[PDB]
């Protein structure tokens, strides 16, 4: 005729956010990202 | 305090992205629940679809508008937009008052995560003509050594990035400078006085030096290939001596801004270097450098390494505190994080890109400088284009001894042809001053003919005729 209570607890969470790794950015400059219309980007010659 | 032209104009404009109805929405057609709502301009999400890699900077001013003012009471305008500082405080505000005795965690430098800007100030660098830049690279195919520049230009709006601003520029001055094969390296102290006076005549003809370009080309052969491939992704993609030359010139030239408590941030300021593409041309690129951490350091802590991807970091003299610098690295077996105890840490992660190109030929709004682009360049004494008064009997002459207007006012629109009359300070400056807008501006036909009956123009080809 008896009763058992008992609560409990939490924890929520930490976080750091670390990210971007090296690689990642030496391969992420070397690219492109496109130009309007009429933008080209020429070519070149001499030095005979 | 009063910004430039262009900037106050990107402030004003919201540059929402508009959008429309799609099948998730459950709302009216007389509304909008969240996914036909209007975009912000400054969600990285969007950036990343169209390939653009930056957050364009007027954007990123929105986005901390939102986070210094609120719906709430706050009666501040802090607009907190400032260089965060790594130097040391000397009051402290506390009880370690000098810091040869004693340093506590709110004084002291944090260890510096390096984080990548996601904004840049200038978004893309564009050019006026293929002519003006065919000269710079001549000037290495006659003395084969590398060269050196400054680009003065102005600035306009650009409406494929959103709310982007465009950097457009119409001459390049050469300073005068020793050059050498392996690099170069001039003197600081006469360039700085040389470039005094050129920024005397920039102010009327509405020009500023807002960017610098350097060569780096090592031919091969010179057969059938072009130049060897040194920048690429494996080398190094600026060096770190040049990084140096790059933070210097931005320091010089700050930008105003009326959200900085301080009066100016945010740089506008390009660098571009002519190194050649992987396979076969002599294609160019430019990045510029990083505010957030580069900007400041380079005051007190940037030593030079025998490395071009990274620099030394050298040690602390009794007020040259500096703290650790971290980056991550994959080892020999995974991915591990930060593990930078050790000096010579890269530079080429303190850079953002630009997109450089070059517009159409079949029409523009105005290109303002093209004459010739063959007149010989004022500080080109290692090439054979330094030429005396025996150059304007053979540039301009006042064509065929009788030129017409339509043929003689093509050619007086020139950067260094006009550089060249006015230190000479034969005519008035302000008859020189109407000479030189009457050659950049338009409607020149009326103001052009009160130059040839002034009498300072007949001395000057009457002056040219009796010497050679
Ligand atoms: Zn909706
Ligand atoms: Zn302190």
């Amino acid at each position: 005729q008896i009763f058992v209570k008992t609560l409990t607890g939490k924890t929520i969470t930490l976080e750091v956010e670390s990210s971007d790794t090296i690689d990642n950015v030496k391969s992420k400059i070397q690219d492109k990202e496109g130009i309007p219309p009429d933008q080209q980007r020429l070519i070149f010659a001499g030095k005979q | 305090i009063k910004e430039l032209a262009v900037d106050e104009e990107l402030e004003k404009e919201d540059g929402l992205i508009p959008r429309q109805k799609s099948k998730l929405c459950k709302h009216g057609d007389r509304g909008m629940c969240e996914y036909c709502s209007p975009l912000p301009p400054w969600d990285k999400e969007y950036h990343e679809k169209n390939k653009i890699k930056h957050i364009s900077f007027h954007s990123y001013l929105k986005k901390l508008n939102e986070n210094a003012n609120k719906k709430e009471n706050g009666s501040s305008y802090i607009s907190p937009l400032s260089e965060p500082d790594f130097r040391i405080n000397k009051r402290c505000h506390n009880g370690h008052e000098p810091w040869p005795r004693g340093i506590c965690s709110k004084c002291q430098p944090s260890a510096i995560t390096l984080q990548q800007q996601e904004f840049r100030m200038v978004d893309h660098v564009e050019f006026q003509k293929s002519e003006i830049i065919n000269e710079f690279i001549q000037a290495w195919r006659y003395t084969g050594m590398q060269r050196f520049g400054y680009m003065y230009g102005s600035y306009s709006k650009y409406d494929n990035t959103p709310l982007g601003i465009k950097a457009v520029v119409e001459a390049i001055y050469e300073p005068p400078q020793h050059d050498e094969q392996d690099g170069l390296t001039m003197d600081v102290e006469q360039v700085k006085n040389e470039m005094l006076q050129i920024d005397r005549q920039a102010q009327e003809m509405g020009l500023s030096r807002i960017g610098l370009i350097f060569t780096d080309l090592s031919d091969a052969g010179a057969g059938d290939g072009s130049v060897f491939c040194k920048r690429h992704k494996d080398s190094f993609f600026l060096s770190s001596l040049e990084v140096i030359m790059a933070a210097r010139h931005q320091t010089r030239h700050p930008n105003v801004s009326k959200y900085s408590e301080q009066g100016f941030f945010s740089s506008k300021f390009v660098t571009c270097v002519i190194s050649g593409n992987l396979e076969g041309e002599i294609d160019i690129s430019s990045y510029q450098v990083s505010t957030e951490a580069e900007a400041l350091v380079t005051a007190d802590m940037i030593s030079g390494s025998t490395f071009p991807s990274m620099a030394y970091i050298n040690d602390t003299t009794d007020e040259r505190y500096v703290p650790e610098i971290f980056y991550m690295k994959s080892n020999e077996y995974g991915i591990t994080v930060k593990e930078n105890a050790k000096p010579a840490f890269p530079v080429d992660y303190l850079l953002v890109t630009l997109t450089h190109g070059f517009p159409n030929t079949d029409t523009e709004t105005n290109s303002k400088f093209v004459s010739s682009t063959g007149f010989p360049w004022s500080n080109r004494q290692a090439m054979g284009q330094s030429q005396d008064y025996q150059e304007l009997k053979k540039y301009l002459f006042n064509v065929a001894s009788s030129g017409d207007f339509n043929l003689l006012h093509e050619k007086i629109s020139n950067f260094h042809l006009l550089l060249y009359i006015n230190s000479l300070q034969i005519l008035s400056p302000d008859e020189w001053k109407l000479l030189i807008e009457s050659a950049v501006k338009n409607e020149w036909e009326e103001s052009l003919l009160k130059l040839v009956s002034s009498a300072g123009w007949q001395t000057l080809v009457m002056i040219l005729q009796e010497s050679g």
